């Protein structure tokens, strides 16, 4: 009942991020203090490494688990604008706003960041220990994969936004609410598609489904915290991001078809402010009339 | 965020089932209130204010000086004595972001409404006290409102100049090419919107000097041009605008095209040039009869008949192009070149189409030349020749390029204040006086034809919003009716002004006596064809108006064959892009495009209805997108009929409607004697 | 050397099936006979069900075991094109042109066909035998990608474009000619990650991946003769349409880096109508001598 | 594959571990025997070829009509009579190629080597028929070679512009920048290389007129004269070529050196502009003592001291531009700025270096103006003034614009025929004719100073050619002695012949009185230092030529002060590229980059030995990536004390050395007085 709709929105939310002029961000850029700019291109880093994985391993292994043409064509699409258009995106703003050096070195942090590393592992473990013709293995990686489109990329995501509310780096937070805006219709769609699975389940199964969601969802959000505090205490934000990921845990466990955990909290109204024609040929009445 | 945007997002909230549209008034009180009055340098009197902006280079000191001081305090107060309140938000924001003289540092608000139509009206008079208060009585009544570049500039020492439409001629040589270059720097340095007629130019693969296959073609004459936009964009403050013009019959027209395609490669594509491609009507019936056409190499042309290709009539010369075995051409197929042209309209609204025979069977001055090109607008139509720039220590054969003096019509305001004639003399006299003192030393070919031809263009906005506040719908033919009798009066009213220019001064526009003006022919249609309202509505609408018939225009007829015609050109609809804002009015005469916009300044978001909006006109203020793009056409014309140059035509389409419909739609335009096309908009 | 200029070449070579309107094409179809309206419908079947391999299978697979993240992402945007775009092409063209049952028979009896199915379950036999980590196996699958990108589409393509070089069909000619200049492309990048392995052999080893693509080369072009004179003796077109899979074929060979098979031959004229050096630091006593 | 390809290609098959190098003979035979005398033209005798190459507009009938045909039958008959050989198959592949004329379908060879030579003779003598026999005999005889522009049209009625490269000064003004772009335009049709003095362009953030961050600075007069150099690309026959200047301390001097790139956006990279970056001694101080140098903004200082900044000394006014609180600029690291400088030149081998200080501390004609830029080749050292190119309608300030006429000795030749003073003074000779029949109607300061400063290029190739075939090592010290005593010996004669040219005609260049010639200063390390050869092997290497003393120049000196100096330019040592095929010599007085190089023509492919390679002078014939750049250093300075312009410094490095041996290699350069800096090209 949804397939085509989801296709005929993924397709005609089609982008590029060349489609984007980012000299514009270069003067508030150099006004951020060094605390700010090492936040930025360490929070940007963390989400190229998500959406690498999520384009090369996590879209393509559902695509291949999940029947049907179209469902295919959908998941297929998903995937190339992971790794094809969302994580190289980051390169465009980094190749713009950061000398090559520090380039490297925030390559070379992803690598050796403990949070991020056992994030990865976590995620693409799953996406790894799919079986053919497993739907409860295939459950478990469409899980992880909602988490990631709607829970954890929001550490990531929130400074870009907090920083386009306040009228900087707005071409560079151009790009990233483009790519937050295909994130939640991503989210929605592997939601949809996991709760297919579920609802096949006997109630006992389901105790046991929503067990490993929640027993996921809280193993990820304890290494979340440990994320946000390394990167945003700097910059003094780490309270207000651990608020912006509860909120968004909730949105990943409604994709799922499942009831909040996280109580609700007020959010920072910055971040809330940083949210080819068809041809025919010409007939010979149409010169006359 | 500002109180005075949060009333005006309070318009948004509704009350009742109802937009709170008032509360944009309120919001404008908020503005007031709390921002313009508190950033708004005062002085003690009007003396120190004058001096203190004439001393530190604001104004400048030669048209002060024209009137006594007691002279320029009656005309301020004859200015704030109408007590003008800014009816919307926008309209204050936008004259006091745009257009309101500020400090150094840009903190301080120097210039009120008041003051700068006091400023721009002295600066009109040129020392006649009398003359400056009508102007303040005009501007401040808002029936005239001076183009972006007067109104902003007139008066002010720190200016570009007052006229910002140039079309330039581009002889078919490299000391023409880098002429043609470097007149394009100064006049966008000068802050004008510069267009390029690159027709005579040779197309690509044609000889230099006897050598084969060695020119580059149009486009790297494009690339040129649009290197040098970019680079000359008024000191860094706007883009840099440039528009080149193409005949369709010219070879590279593909390639011409090519530079607006998406998939074009980087050395291919100009982004900051405007593209427009002159249509004559025989690519029209050749593209009717579906008989292939033949797209021609313009030095051949040259070589074997000693003129360019677009200074001669492609109607009767291109079945002799054809038949030259001389003369090199290209076949191609008129129908998939016009489905190309509706989808890279459809693409990015390029090319601007401008139907050369439409413009040239009205043309007042085909002895002169005919209109070969148009302007970054596509509203200019007037005649041109090319200049001939020789090498250095050699003197150059200078022609006309075409430079108009911009001037808008506030319609609903004037015809409230039943003020036809007195608005379209004025804005005439005013229009006058702003070409007699533009003087640019760095382009000779548009100075010499300011100097001879005296061309002005008189524009018209606030049709829709005028139609709409008095309930007519902008497709009925009650709106054509108006706008035909309307802008007859206008024409009327803008000719007896320029003969009476003309007597007063004892001279006509160079070339006058060649005109159908001088000849009488102009005026054939007026002096058989009585153009009053033939609805009771509209007559009830003229009412208080002395409506010209058509004895009054064989009077004007006999006065203008005695006394001759002092501008070329006078009428010309502009878009109006930012001082439809200031006078709260509807954009040129097109129809709206929302009722009301959605903008975003800053990190803050604002709301503008289109003035005059309400719950009872709602319906009638119909948006652009959902109007029948044949009776927008159709008034057009209606329009098109009165305005001796062309009319700022843009199409809006929606996304639903394919190439064939944008080409139905250019197709009915040339078969109702539009002019140009504009824009193609998609929503 | 070369995957970031593919990835330009490729997102800017982007399309929708919807930018062409097809219901002109009934203009032209009704007017063809009975062989001509056949040949047409099962040649359409036959690129539809090869291009379908390509899609879910031979893009995906290939994409899984190559490494490097630029490459994984061009990979993913090429399978993309075959999933998204190139099928619901083919689809459209099909509900265009025949009612449903029609379509319904066409498959069946292509599905049935003793060419088809040859060809067809010899690329994807290559595509399964791929082994992790082993790059002996992939080169071979690169091959069979190359050869169906490059060579096996052709004796499809031949028809459609015959009919728009004559102007008959030629909203459906455009589209075909859209797929066609895609998987041209397809079979170029595919080609140079061949070479890449080929490179790294032995000499011996080189030899015998010579004679593998050869010998699987000349497997597929004698099943392909076959193929066309079934497919083409009833319109009488297929000694021009084997001079096209030649040709093809040759260019197939080249873009895996070997010489041409066959000798050069000209091809219908209808069918050509539709066609840093090390930064060391100034020490001082560099400025003195 | 052709007979001659397969024999030239027969070189690199050994036979007994040695190359074939006498099949390259055989394949020029072949050549000949199977191509050219195919291929060429016949008549049945010189009056007919004569006539048939004049009405057919291949010849210009003014420099033939000169002499009777008796005369011209004489000296081709001269030319003929040497029975010149090509004793390479390259050699005669690149003249018929690239400089015997051929017929308009290029399908015959109407130009022998001896029927190019007499008309270049003929075009020099200018009706003097022993003049022209004399400089048959300099030529036919290789001894010196006119530059491919002179060589390839002279005498020709197609022919372009005889001048190879030009030097533009760009005042700091939209009018003058216009203007550059258009004389670049003007002169890469005449197909000369245009190089550009951008040190004078206001940086990026300057005011234009009061406000301030307006200026695009360097870059984007960079990006103009990049799509204007692109547009005028010789017909489409050799891509259009340009270099820009920057002063180092000029504040864009990063952005600048940013066009360079290879990660350059597409805003910023220029791609066919060369770039230079002109380096006082101010800055190698500040990088050598490790403190902070600033780089200026030129505006500020154009105001504050009504110069501009490359108008005055750096090293004494440094200090009051960076005391100055008038005057902005930006702080910069010295010896990073060099680092970059490196770094740039490995991966691109740009910019040209040129060290300020090295030139116009033997400049001969500062009075006129300082050397503040080089040309495309950096060579070219002259005083240069900037032009004030005004409005329209106003008179322009012409000032000097650098233009030489460049023309190699052939040092293997000149030294065989013991004719180094007779070669010199018949190229000085070629090169004022040359100069003297120059007229370029649309670039005026080059005119202008090519009618005073009458300077000439007199270069010299086959150094490393001759050292080699003579058994001397290019970095031995026998071969920094033999160019020391041989340029030493082109200088006298080439002051001498410009003493006697200006005391035939009367007059000097203009402002000689003020020069160091005048004065004698230029005189003084000649009448006090001789220049003898101090080895016995290149004393005898000079036997039978009169070696000028102490003394000969004391009586130089004495001759110019009494009669001037015709000439304010007359040696600069151009890179000579592909006219040194045809004469078999090496390029310019730079070291081989390879005993044999594989060039790809057409589908085949060709091996071309280093003139007189063979067994025993293979090792003397060392590669210039294998030398050491210090020596290498040392023969050019050697060379240049004795050269007034520059001579084209390549420098030769290999992979594995980095930044900093190139940074080593340039401070070098400068310490030892090296000019100019041409490339860093990488094995
Ligand atoms: N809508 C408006 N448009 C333009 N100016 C306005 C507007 N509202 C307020 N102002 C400015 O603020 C002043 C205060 O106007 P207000 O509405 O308070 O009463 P007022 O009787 O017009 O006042 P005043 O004594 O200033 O004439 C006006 O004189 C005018 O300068
Ligand atoms: N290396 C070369 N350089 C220039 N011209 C050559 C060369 N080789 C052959 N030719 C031309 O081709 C002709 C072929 O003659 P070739 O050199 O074989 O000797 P020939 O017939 O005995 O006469 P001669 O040597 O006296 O000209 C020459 O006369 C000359 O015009
Ligand atoms: C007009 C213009 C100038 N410039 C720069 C380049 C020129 O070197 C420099 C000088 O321009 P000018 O032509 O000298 O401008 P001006 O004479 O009106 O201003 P001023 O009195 O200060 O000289 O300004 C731009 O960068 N962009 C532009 O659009
Ligand atoms: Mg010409
Ligand atoms: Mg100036
Ligand atoms: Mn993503
Ligand atoms: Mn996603
Ligand atoms: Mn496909
Ligand atoms: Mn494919």
């Amino acid at each position: 009942d949804f397939t085509q709709m989801f296709y005929n929105q993924n397709v005609k939310q089609f982008w590029l991020p060349e489609e984007i002029a980012l000299n514009g961000d270069l003067l508030t850029w150099k006004y951020l203090g060094k605390n700010e700019q090492d936040t930025y291109m360490k929070v940007l880093a963390g989400l190229t490494l998500l959406d690498t994985e999520q384009g090369n391993t996590g879209m393509p292994i559902v695509a291949e688990h999940v029947d049907g043409h179209q469902r295919k064509a959908v998941l297929n699409f998903m995937a190339m604008m992971e790794n094809a258009v969302h994580a190289k995106s980051y390169s465009n703003i980094f190749m713009t706003l950061a000398p090559t050096e520090t380039i490297n070195e925030v390559f070379e942090w992803v690598k050796q960041n403990k949070y991020l590393q056992k994030k990865a592992q976590m995620i693409v473990g799953l996406y790894k220990a799919i079986q053919k013709d497993d739907e409860i293995s295939l459950f478990k990686a469409m899980v992880a994969s909602v988490y990631l489109e709607s829970f954890l990329f929001y550490s990531g995501f929130y400074y870009p936004l907090y920083f386009y509310g306040q009228g900087k780096l707005m071409q560079s937070g151009e790009i990233i609410n483009l790519i937050l805006r295909d994130e939640a219709i991503h989210g929605v769609y592997v939601g949809l598609l996991a709760q297919e699975i579920y609802n096949k389940q006997t109630e006992e199964k389901k105790a046991e489904l929503r067990e490993f969601a929640i027993d996921l969802l809280n193993q990820l959000y304890e290494n979340e915290l440990e994320y946000t505090e390394d990167l945003y205490d700097q910059v003094g934000l780490s309270h207000d991001v651990k608020k912006f990921i509860r909120y968004n845990a909730n949105k990943a466990l409604m994709n799922l078809g499942f009831d909040p955990y996280f109580e609700e909290e007020d959010i920072n109204p910055i971040v809330l402010n940083g949210l080819k024609a068809t041809v025919e040929p010409l007939k010979d009445d149409d010169f006359y009339f | 965020v500002p109180k005075w945007i949060q009333l005006n997002n309070e318009i948004m909230i509704q009350k009742d089932g109802k937009f709170q549209f008032d509360k944009d008034k309120e919001a404008v009180h908020s503005y007031f209130v709390d921002y313009i009055n508190q950033n708004t340098v005062f002085f003690h009197n009007l003396k120190e204010k004058l001096d203190y902006l004439v001393e530190n280079q604001y104004y400048e000191e030669e048209f002060l000086s024209l009137y006594s001081f007691e002279d320029i305090k009656e005309v301020f107060k004859t200015a704030y004595a109408k007590k003008f309140r800014f009816p919307s938000f926008m309209s204050a924001f936008k004259f006091y972001n745009d257009y309101a003289l500020k400090t150094n540092d840009k903190k301080k608000i120097l210039e009120r409404y008041e003051d700068r139509i006091s400023i721009v009206a002295l600066f009109f008079a040129n020392g006649d006290t009398e003359k400056a208060k009508e102007y303040v009585n005009l501007m401040i009544n808002q029936e005239y409102q001076p183009s972006t570049p007067t109104f902003l500039n007139a008066g002010r020492k720190r200016r570009g100049e007052l006229v910002s439409c140039f079309l330039l001629e581009v002889n078919d040589s490299l000391n023409d090419i880098s002429r043609a270059i470097d007149i394009s720097m100064q006049l966008s340095k000068l802050g004008g919107g510069v267009s390029l007629n690159l027709s005579k130019l040779r197309a690509k693969g044609e000889a230099i000097k006897d050598v084969e296959n060695a020119t580059k073609g149009v486009v790297g004459v494009m690339k040129l041009l649009d290197n040098a936009f970019r680079y000359a964009d008024q000191m860094g403050q706007r883009q840099g605008s440039g528009a080149a013009y193409l005949n369709i019959f010219h070879r590279d027209i593909n390639d011409f095209l090519d530079t607006k395609k998406i998939s074009a490669d980087e050395d291919v594509r100009v982004k900051t040039l405007s593209i427009g491609v002159v249509i004559p009507d025989k690519f029209v019936e050749l593209a009717r009869e579906d008989k292939a056409a033949y797209v021609f190499y313009p030095h051949t042309i040259y070589k074997e008949y000693g003129q360019h290709m677009d200074e001669m009539d492609m109607n009767e010369m291109y079945d002799k192009f054809v038949d030259n075995p001389r003369v090199k051409k290209e076949k191609i197929n008129p129908r998939k070149l016009l489905e190309k042209l509706a989808m890279l309209r459809s693409e990015s609204g390029y090319p601007y189409i401008m139907f050369q025979d439409n413009v040239n069977k009205v043309h007042a001055n085909n002895h002169i030349s005919k209109v070969k090109f148009s302007n970054l607008c596509s509203e200019v139509l007037q005649a041109s020749q090319v200049s001939s720039y020789t090498d250095y220590d050699e003197e150059d054969e200078i022609g006309l390029d075409i430079s108009c003096n911009l001037g808008s019509l506030n319609i609903l305001n004037v015809m409230e204040h039943k003020s036809i004639e007195k608005t379209v003399k004025l804005a005439t006299d005013s229009l006058t006086h702003v070409s007699e003192t533009t003087d640019i030393r760095n382009a000779p070919a548009v100075r010499r034809a300011n100097k001879a031809m005296k061309s002005i263009g008189l524009g018209a906005m606030n049709l829709h919003g005028y139609l709409a506040q008095n309930g007519i719908a902008y497709e009925s033919p009650e709106a054509r009716d108006f706008a035909n009798t309307f802008f007859m009066m206008v024409n009327f009213y803008s000719i007896q002004r320029s003969a009476e220019i003309a007597k007063e001064k004892g001279e006509t526009f160079d070339q006058y006596e060649g005109s159908t003006y001088a000849t009488g022919e102009y005026f054939d249609k007026y002096v058989s064809t009585d153009f009053s309202p033939k609805y009771e509505k509209i007559a009830n609408l003229f009412e208080g108006m002395h409506i010209p018939t058509t004895e009054d225009w064989k009077k004007l007829k006999a006065f203008v064959a005695e006394h001759g015609m002092y501008h070329s050109y006078r009428l010309c609809i502009a878009p109006t892009g930012s001082i439809s804002y200031v006078q709260s009015s509807t954009a040129s005469v097109m129809p709206i495009m929302e009722r009301i916009e959605e903008r975003t300044y800053g990190n803050s978001k604002t709301y503008y209805p289109m003035p005059g909006l309400a719950s009872n006109n709602w319906f009638f203020y119909k948006e652009a997108y959902d109007m029948d793009m044949f009776k927008v056409v159709d008034m057009i014309a209606t329009i098109q009929q009165h305005i001796d140059q062309g009319i700022s035509f843009t199409l809006f389409l929606k996304d639903t409607m394919t190439t064939r419909d944008l080409n139905r739609i250019d197709l009915y335009a040339h078969h109702r004697g539009i002019k140009t096309i504009y824009y193609a908009r998609t929503k």
